[PDB]
């Protein structure tokens, strides 16, 4: 998909389908 | 950061593996 953008709970979801159930964080937005 | 990388630029589901813990 040349132009995938995931915002939002997009990013939640597409974090959660890459990770499992390990989990998964981030510390800073930007 | 993650929303740098994913939302206000296009990102690889591959860079989300970094996230995993």
């Amino acid at each position: 998909f040349v132009n995938q953008h995931l915002c939002g709970s997009d990013l939640v979801e597409a974090l959660y389908l890459v990770c499992g159930e390990r989990g998964f964080f981030y510390t800073k937005p930007t | 950061g993650i929303v740098e990388q994913c939302c206000t630029s296009i990102c690889s589901l591959y860079q989300l593996e970094n996230y995993c813990n």
